[PDB]
């Protein structure tokens, strides 16, 4: 009152409305774990990138531009394509499972504006202030802070 | 086996599986014992969550023909389908340890008793729906009764000590002892 | 390195010295996993000099 | 009870504006759904091999 | 009169005619497995989509429009192409059964509003009320009332 | 008989609504034999090996 | 065995099966046909539907 000061005593003593704008704007800044160095990203399945996406057809994009009595609105020739894969690889013995814990995973990293491998401080732009939150460090009690007490307020 | 008594041998002798209690176990649970159709057992259901099981119990049953040939439809009596396990009932099963534990400690007359809120403590730091309760089981022997052992290295266990395990709702952890 | 692993062989042994639960199952079986390089095997050849003073109550298979 | 009201209601559809919509409880949300697996998920992984010492008495 | 008590007494002791409108409401409120917080959903052969579609042409809605001597009305190319594959996979020993027995499943479903795999309650338009109506909880003896007494009278 | 008599007859295509189309009676609907299944198939596998409930007596 | 009587044993004497009623029992029917209109026939057709077995019969052979 510092950094790693704060991560004790105000869970304990010290309430956020007891701060002021030099120390609540600290708390907000990135870590030392940020502009440490890190290699070696760990990949996994992507749920952003869709690998059964296509182009824009254009005669399709016309005609289902003109509305009325059109049964099918997409192309289904790659997304079947897909399904036929699926079908074929006899993989199933954590693809029941792996999938399921990382939609729910990387979901809730998209509300917090983190990637899906990004294993860094993501910001988060709160009112008219950025909130750098991790995977680990989800910095949940600032973000409950500064939704309800600076919607009218300002503090930098 | 399950159609009748006898089976021959290379010798042909009659082996006889009268008296004798024949049980088949396998488990099947996978895609429908999960989170599928059993969020909140807590509520457990005197009219309705006997219904989910009045289909779960079905779609094992089709399962059970499609799979293992449906012979064994027609030749098992009964086709015992276990409930999921309740917190309510882990209060006593839990319990129901700590009476097998206390013959493993009868020679030397360690009683040891356990709060209902130390149970809470217990399963819900220890138990999900899906494991089935057995690293509970590893949760009492590898860090609860681990240590009630080094509570007997140095001499804090008298050998007639009235062990009462509680917790005081701060995630402090202690064992109340009376002689 | 690896405290965890070795407060674990500790309690066994704790398991073990005291008259605690020994059904017939053996006491503390473990499966070690690791890089090739690291402590692996020889902490169980710790152990044989410190669980028995001896280091031929050691058993290789 | 609120969604088939204005859904059965006489209204044009570019009357229908996200102010005459009412929000859903916070137990019917993504926000909420998502983050409860990690209350169990990230709970749950830590199920197997539970830590000797981190709970000492 | 609550609604767990109507479960078993209506059935035995009271009939539906001598119920008030904040009764029979309530009756076709949903229950409390509703609000109850569920995922996992069981996966299924859809019979609602069709693998084997396709998109309109437009030549062919253009010369199927001009009625008269064309002898077949379709594209039979991602029909074809799907019955070659069931003579293809020998899958025979339960899809004997999930063509034959499966569909009642969800042909039913369709009358009550209830999609495929979904084991919630959803709900029915009878008259100017809603009935929400379940896998389990069918709800026919209310449905058979408000029908039937409820023709040209209002009992919301 | 009532759907060859109107098939059979002279009557313009247009003037065919569903007003003019007899109902089939309730033993030859979708409704009925789909619902007859779940009377033999859900009940079918609900009293093939399991007989402990709802036999008292 | 069904053939012939005269058959070899591994002391290749003759072992008669004359006067021996040979029974032979197999299913060959499980999860294939299941209804062939006619689990859902208690009466079974008396002049209509005997001879849809005769043709079920027929495709066992
Ligand atoms: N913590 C340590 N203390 C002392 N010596 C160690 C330590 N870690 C490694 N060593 C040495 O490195 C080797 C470790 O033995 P091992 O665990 O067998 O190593 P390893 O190369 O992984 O072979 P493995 O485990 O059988 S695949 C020995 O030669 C030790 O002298």
């Amino acid at each position: 009152a510092v950094k790693d000061i704060k991560k004790l005593i105000e869970e304990g003593i010290l309430d956020y409305e007891d701060l002021t704008e030099n120390e609540l704007r600290k708390l907000a800044k990135p870590d030392d774990n940020f502009y440490e160095l890190s290699p070696y990203a760990s990949d996994e399945k992507d749920l952003s990138l869709n690998e059964t996406s296509g182009l824009t057809n254009e005669q399709l994009k016309n005609f289902l531009g003109q509305n009325g009595t059109y049964h099918m609105s997409y192309d289904s020739k790659s997304i079947d394509y897909a399904k036929q894969k699926k079908s074929e690889k006899k993989e199933d013995q954590q693809e029941d499972d792996d999938g399921f814990y990382d939609a729910y995973k990387q979901i809730k990293n998209s509300y917090d504006g983190i990637p899906n491998n990004f294993n860094h401080e993501a910001p988060q732009l709160i009112g008219n202030n950025y909130v750098f939150t991790s995977i680990y460090d989800t910095k949940e009690n600032l973000i409950k802070f500064l939704k309800k007490n600076s919607e009218y307020d300002l503090y930098d | 086996i399950l159609g009748d008594g006898y089976i021959n041998d290379n010798h042909r002798r009659n082996i006889d599986f009268s008296n004798t209690i024949i049980i088949m176990t396998s488990n099947l649970g996978a895609e429908l014992f999960k989170k599928k159709l059993f969020f909140d057992a807590d509520n457990s259901g005197t009219p309705e969550y006997k219904r989910v099981m009045e289909d779960v119990r079905l779609s094992l049953i089709k399962k059970c023909k499609k799979v293992f040939k449906p012979e064994f439809v027609n030749r098992i009596d009964k086709i015992g389908v276990f409930e999921p396990l309740n917190k309510k009932n882990l209060h006593k099963i839990v319990a129901l340890r700590f009476k097998k534990l206390e013959k493993r400690l009868e020679e030397k007359n360690i009683q040891v008793s356990v709060s209902e809120k130390a149970i809470d403590y217990i399963i819900d730091q220890s138990y999900d729906p899906e494991l089935g309760a057995r690293p509970t089981l590893i949760f009492i022997e590898s860090v609860i009764m681990t240590k009630f052992a080094i509570m007997y290295l140095k001499k804090e266990l008298v050998d007639d000590m009235d062990v009462f395990v509680d917790y005081n709702s701060k995630a402090k952890n202690l064992v109340i002892n009376l002689s | 390195g690896n405290e965890d692993i070795i407060k674990s062989l500790s309690d066994a042994v704790v398991k073990a010295a005291t008259g605690m639960k020994d059904p017939e199952k053996p006491i503390g079986t473990f499966l070690f996993l690791g890089p090739t390089g690291v402590g692996k095997t020889e902490l169980a050849k710790t152990l044989a000099i410190e669980l028995f003073n001896s280091k031929d109550n050691l058993i290789r298979v | 009870e609120p969604y088939l009201k204005i859904g059965r209601s006489h209204t044009l559809y570019t009357h229908i504006t996200p102010d005459a919509v009412p929000q859903l409880p916070k137990e019917c949300t993504l926000k909420h759904l998502s983050s409860y697996m990690e209350e169990k998920l990230k709970s749950m992984e830590s199920k197997k091999n539970i830590e000797s010492g981190k709970y000492e008495f």
